[PDB]
């Protein structure tokens, strides 16, 4: 109360019942407030960023929850890391936070001038699965219902599927393009999925070894670490930031992440002990290669 | 008179269970009460398999939302497949692929280090147990009921709850509290109740 | 006087052991003394003397409660439990041939622990 | 890392826990001998459970070594237990008194 | 400290058949063991004890979760 | 119309052909027959029904059906009278909570009074639970063989207020009713997954992204039903599940038929090219109602611009977004037709349950 | 504590300064606000509204940060930017006084 | 005039003449071997230097 120049607990403010101009009210943090988010050690300029507060009303939760793509700012993982968070309360601090310390300013690294955020692990493999041409079942298509299911949880404005019959089969590149048209860019690069070292073995689909985007229309190749991965220079999010802004780059990162995650929600992905088990012929071939290594080593020994 | 009473302090409510006022070495009495806390596995508590893969528990999915196999089996923990290749913790996967057959046969096996092991023969044991050669099974998405296209590797992996609790480590202090007398700054740490 | 003695005696492990053996033989109530008046009863039965009598004299380790079954140490778990308590009392009062009796009871407890390890 | 975590693991921390008054000790109610045990378990009590683990992608909530836990497995008693703390205070002299 | 009332994973009440299963397993181990001390049973290289038929006779289905948590859960009365 | 075809019912029985089982049961429990309550397995076949409806039925039976628990009233665990130092209130409460009961009356209050008058470690069993309240039980509501915590020698444990608590398995898992045992689509062909070339696939010869299975087989297991009333217990469960789903769909319909008075659950926008966007928010709703609504709306409006929902784990709510090339009244009436379709198919399922199992 | 010793080598009222202002035709600093200057202007105006409350915006806003941000965007900020790098020993401060209503505004988005 | 701290389980520990059940009722772990020192309400382990 400015009239009394003292602070008061609302437990005894029942009779006053009102505020007045020149009064200062200390109110609980709400969704949409800006909060400073830090992880020691603070080595980079992006170690302290301003995120928007999303209050989780479930009382059983006591952790700080943040998108996996945001870890690249703080070099954090979820193996037990602890991070600091303080909500600015002064008006100058809030203005400064939301205008200068917002994490959109740190999307492009101050260190290497490239992007730091992107798709990591789950979303990278999900984008690869979604954008590839053929699945083991044949063509990589989905009906209208599952195409809409992909866009269910992107928080954007969902596109128009009124032109598709319920039995119409939408390609993965189709839905990725319907997402990328909101920020049309041009991208043409080989994907990390295509490697010369693998090439002699396994038959690469010729429609997957070259990624091409024209004005947001992804019509070629797959999306993987080179195109959407975090810290990939010249990736699609870097171009989105250059053309439309780092905030739009973060929005596109989230949207593409949700596309990939939902496509894997319906496509599934796993690693098994038999994925890493060689066939007996392959085991004999590995033995032969190692025997040749040891043979030339023993030739050195004989010399 | 004057007051030197002790305040509880901790945000997490506790229960008292201690009837004792002992007789110390200096021949004087002291309190020594014991507080009991009800600790389930909260979101944020750390777990780890015997191969050294730590992981913070962040999801509380009801039993209906959990993915389930064709024959009703659902997991307790869902761990990301990406946690394996960089760490090369193949012991965890072999433990799972042996534990499936062991659970089906109702046996317990020795997986001590440097004992003879044949991954091919363990997988053939899985096959002769009625499951697939790999531990993979047909799972259905719990939320939507749709089946995943890829057969999912699911089995019993021994897991440990590391004693780094979220409720112990979380802290939040308001705009006031105890201050250091010398520099006028808040005291250090959660124990000092500020800073 | 009586207060510090009550605290100290209540906190000995020996008091707990003797009191639980008394509870087993139904000499003291299986409640824990609800009001001081029954606490005197529990002290008298467990230790053998009222606290004032304990302070009066200087020989305290013998009149402790002894099992009111006198089991034939020659159902198996009952025998082991009561013989172990008797050997605990004998050690506390320093009975003459404690060492060889402890050796043979250690052998018997080893056999019983093996048979309990089979159940594990 | 396992040598560290197995020693950090919550379980039956002390067989005589009720008699003790220990600061910051956690007693995990349910423990299981691993389906794949080792020679070490002849000499020490195992600490943990044979949780059913699915190595799969589910909504991306388990990225960067997080774990998705069934709420029912939590409720039924998985990895639950009791956590203990102790508050002891002695009088400075006869000047003080509890009350 | 005991076999859980229900399987942790799924909730099938294995606790009904627990108390029967401990004694039945003890009896079956008695027959399948040989000249081997109880503390050396988890060390025998010529010892194989399958509880599949026993649990099946208990009426517990061919579920990995239920059988795991039945045959593996430690009993406090056995160690303390 | 027979959506719900034949149903197999098979209780889980104790096989006294094993000598060890018979000897153990007679040695401690004096058990010579099957238990008063048995876990029954129910396998059901559905035809001409969307996957969403079958999975919603499955989920509802799993956790969302209001089920009963045994619980301890606060203060029931007598700290003074319970001597045992190992049987904490938390451990015994957890043991007693997850005893699957088949309770017909909600006023049955049980009490535990166990004194270990001996030198052996006495084990408390479920037969130690003494009922003093409500009508006298002519049939036990739980098996008398459950192991509640043991007792050390000379120790006692007294719990005087153990009552029957109603809840749904979603909030607390002790209310979970059914456990799944099977689920498979009968119209989709399946590969021989035993072969190497197909081991890494789900087995179905169609992708999940394109499949629309209409013939299912849903297998559920119920943890404890009375031995001589298995069919009636199963029918009660299935009819209750259908009733719950109908009730929740009707609750959504209640706000649907109120296209004015902008309640903070329905917000309708007309935007851009005469398109209508409808957002529905229900707090504490799950993927059951959301997936049902989405599936049946997409059935009713095959050329819809966009229908989709999201049950975010936080915010604890379902937000259903429908965009269609129609006026607000037209979209509302189409969605009401979809809701009535859901109600109709679940009434058909209930009627077929009664026809089939009986 | 021993200071590890490399032991390396090397009128209390200041005279008042007259504020000399560079004429607008000789200002060499950029005519576009730096994000620092824009942030500072928005913060200063937002706090001033927090303490005073008067405004010149025809649209009602419920938060001072929004009123200040929109005042900056619509080029009616009642604050001048004084850019100053000079202090001569002669006791003279050389500053450039910039009106943000004439300067270009950075992204801030 | 001296008192020397006794390691739990050593031949001068009182538990050395107590049986496993006797330790159980006293308050010791029957299965734990000992090898630590009790000093001012704590347990201390003299490590192998
Ligand atoms: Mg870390
Ligand atoms: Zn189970």
């Amino acid at each position: 109360k400015q009239i009394t120049q003292s602070v008061h607990d609302i437990e005894g403010l029942k009779q006053d019942f009102r505020l007045e101009v020149g009064d200062i009210l200390y109110r609980d943090v709400v969704t949409g407030d800006v909060a400073f988010f830090n992880r020691q050690p603070s080595l980079e300029r992006s170690s302290i960023g301003v995120h928007r507060i999303v209050v989780l009303e479930n009382p059983k939760i006591s952790t700080f929850q943040m998108n996996v793509s945001a870890c690249a700012w703080y070099n954090a993982d979820f193996d037990g890391d602890q991070m600091n968070l303080w909500v600015p309360w002064s008006v100058m601090s809030r203005v400064e936070a939301e205008l200068l310390c917002s994490v959109r300013n740190w999307f492009i690294s101050t260190k290497s001038s490239g992007p730091v955020n992107g798709q990591v692990q789950d979303s990278t493999v999900g984008s690869f699965l979604l954008t590839r041409t053929n699945t083991p079942m044949g063509k990589n298509v989905m009906n209208k219902l599952h195409a809409m299911g992909l866009f269910q949880t992107t928080q954007t404005d969902p596109p128009c599927f009124a032109n598709y019959s319920p039995t119409d089969l939408l390609d993965g590149k189709s839905v990725v393009s319907m997402l990328l048209r909101q920020t049309p860019i041009n991208y043409q690069r080989a994907p990390t999925w295509y490697s010369e070292v693998y090439a002699p073995y396994m038959h690469y689909n010729k429609q997957d070894i070259s990624t091409q985007i024209r004005n947001g229309e992804l019509i070629e190749g797959v999306l993987d670490k080179k195109a959407v991965g975090a810290g990939s220079s010249g990736g699609i999010y870097h171009l989105i930031s250059r053309r439309y802004g780092p905030q739009q780059a973060l929005k596109m990162i989230f949207a593409t992440q949700q596309l990939a995650l939902n496509y894997v929600r319906n496509a599934g992905f796993t690693v098994s002990t038999a994925d890493m088990l060689l066939t007996p012929e392959a085991h004999q071939e590995v033995q032969e290669i190692i025997n040749e290594l040891l043979l030339e080593s023993e030739e050195i020994n004989n010399r | 008179y004057i007051d030197r009473s002790v305040m509880y302090g901790f945000d997490e409510p506790a229960v008292v269970d201690a009837v004792m006022r002992p007789h110390g070495p200096n021949d004087e009495i002291f309190g020594l009460m014991r507080l009991r806390y009800e600790r389930n596995l909260n979101i944020g508590d750390k777990m780890s398999s015997r191969s050294g893969n730590k992981g913070i528990a962040a999801l509380a999915l009801p039993t209906s939302d959990m993915p389930f196999t064709e024959d009703g089996l659902q997991p307790d923990l869902i761990v990301n497949p990406h946690s394996h290749p960089s760490r090369m913790t193949n012991g965890q996967m072999i433990e799972t692929t042996v534990g499936l057959a062991n659970a089906l046969q109702g046996v317990v096996t020795d997986g001590t280090a440097f004992l003879p092991i044949n991954v091919q023969l363990l997988s053939e044991r899985l096959a002769q147990e009625g499951l697939r050669f790999n531990g993979c099974q047909k799972m259905f998405n719990g939320q939507t009921g749709e089946y995943f296209d890829a057969a999912i590797f699911i089995g019993p992996t021994y897991h440990q709850r590391l004693q780094k609790f979220v409720l112990d480590d979380r802290y939040a202090v308001a705009s006031y509290g105890p201050t250091d007398a010398l520099t006028g700054q808040p005291l250090d740490g959660k124990r000092s109740h500020g800073g | 006087d009586t207060k510090v003695l009550l605290t100290e005696i209540l906190l000995d492990p020996m008091y707990d052991y003797a009191a639980t053996v008394a509870r087993i033989d139904g000499s003291i109530p299986m409640h824990k003394p609800r009001t001081p008046k029954e606490a005197e009863y529990e002290f008298k039965t467990v230790i053998g003397r009222t606290p004032a009598e304990l302070l009066s004299q200087k020989e305290f380790y013998d009149k402790i409660y002894t099992s009111k079954y006198r089991p034939d140490f020659t159902k198996t778990s009952t025998l082991i439990y009561l013989r172990a308590y008797e050997l605990f009392l004998k050690y506390l009062q320093n009975a003459p041939n404690f060492n060889s009796e402890l050796a043979e009871f250690k052998t018997y407890e080893n056999a019983y622990g093996e048979q309990k390890a089979l159940l594990a | 890392y396992e040598t560290n975590q197995g020693r950090q693991t919550g379980g039956w921390y002390c067989f005589s826990w009720p008699y003790r008054v220990d600061m910051n000790r956690f007693f995990q109610f349910y423990n299981e001998m691993p389906l794949v045990k080792t020679i070490a378990h002849n000499y020490v009590i195992p600490n943990g459970l044979n949780t059913i683990v699915a190595y799969m992608i589910y909504g991306g909530y388990n990225q960067e070594d997080s774990v998705i836990v069934s709420q029912s497995f939590i409720d039924r008693g998985g990895f639950a237990g009791t956590f203990y703390r102790e508050e002891k205070v002695e009088l400075e002299s006869d000047i003080e008194s509890f009350g | 400290m005991l076999i859980p009332v229900v399987c942790f994973t799924c909730g099938f009440p294995i606790g009904t058949y627990a108390a029967i299963f401990d004694k039945a397993r003890t009896e079956y181990i008695k027959t399948k063991m040989g000249g081997t001390l109880p503390q050396n049973i988890p060390l025998d290289a010529s010892l194989q004890i399958e509880l599949k038929d026993l649990i099946t006779a208990l009426g517990i289905p061919m579920r990995v979760c239920c059988r795991t948590h039945l045959i593996t859960t430690l009993d406090y009365r056995k160690y303390y | 119309e027979k959506i719900f075809q034949n149903v197999e019912i098979k209780p889980f029985l104790i096989d006294f052909s094993n000598l060890f089982i018979k000897n153990a049961a007679k040695k401690l429990f004096q058990l010579e027959e099957q238990l008063p309550l048995v876990p029954v397995n129910v396998v059901m076949d559905f035809k001409g029904i969307s996957r969403a409806a079958v999975h919603g039925l499955s989920r509802v039976l799993q956790d969302e059906i209001p089920n009963y628990m045994l619980d301890i009233k606060p203060g029931g665990y007598k700290i003074e009278d319970s001597t045992d130092l190992f049987m904490t209130e938390q451990f015994i409460r957890n043991r007693i909570n997850f005893i699957p009961i088949y309770a017909k009356n909600e006023t049955l209050v049980f009490a535990l009074r166990s004194l270990n008058n001996s030198c052996e470690v006495k084990t408390i069993y479920s037969r130690d639970l003494i009922q003093v309240a409500g009508p006298k039980l002519k049939y036990p509501i739980f098996n008398p063989t459950f192991e509640i915590g043991f007792l050390q020698p000379g120790k006692s444990l007294i719990i005087e207020d153990i009552y029957i608590k109603k809840g749904i398995g979603r909030k607390h898992a002790a209310f979970n009713l059914a456990v799944k045992t099977h689920f498979s689509h009968l119209d989709i062909e399946q590969y021989p997954t035993d072969k190497k070339e197909y081991m890494a696939l789900s087995g179905y010869k169609q992708s999940s992204m394109t499949s629309d299975p209409r013939h299912h087989r849903l297998g559920l297991c119920f943890p404890a039903v009375p031995l001589p009333h298995i069919n009636q217990a199963v029918r009660t469960y299935l009819k209750n599940a259908c009733r719950i789903i109908i009730g929740r769909i009707q609750s959504i319909q209640k706000i649907y038929e109120n296209f004015e008075e902008p309640q903070p659950e329905l917000v309708l926008f007309s935007m851009d090219e005469e398109k209508t966007k409808a957002i529905i928010t229900i707090k504490d709703e799950t993927h059951t109602i959301g997936n049902l609504l989405k599936t049946y709306i997409y059935e009713m409006i095959p050329d819809i611009s966009f229908v989709g929902y999201q049950c975010v784990p936080h915010k604890q709510e379902m937000v259903l977004t429908i965009i269609h090339k129609a006026s607000q009244e037209d979209l509302i009436t189409l969605l009401e037709k979809s809701i009535q379709n859901i109600i109709q198919t679940f009434q058909i399922l209930e009627k077929n349950v009664d026809e089939l199992i009986a | 504590y021993v200071e590890t010793e490399e032991e390396n080598l090397v009128f209390v009222q200041a005279s008042s300064q007259t504020l000399v202002i560079i004429p607008d035709n000789e200002r060499i600093t950029s005519n576009v606000l730096t994000t620092f200057e824009a942030t500072r202007l928005v913060a200063v105006r937002a706090q001033q509204l927090a303490i005073n409350g008067s405004t010149m915006l025809k649209k009602k806003y419920s938060s001072p940060i929004d009123i200040a941000k929109q005042e900056l965007f619509n080029r009616k900020i009642p604050l001048l930017v004084m850019r100053c790098i000079k202090v001569t020993p002669e006791g003279q401060k050389i500053v450039e006084i910039w009106n943000p209503r004439e300067m270009g505004i950075p992204l801030l988005d | 005039v001296s008192t020397f701290p006794i390691m739990r389980g050593s031949n001068r520990c009182h538990t050395h003449h107590l049986s496993k059940t006797a330790k159980k009722e006293i308050g010791e772990d029957p299965n734990e071997p000992g090898g630590y020192f009790i000093a001012r309400g704590g347990e201390w382990v003299v490590d192998l230097l």
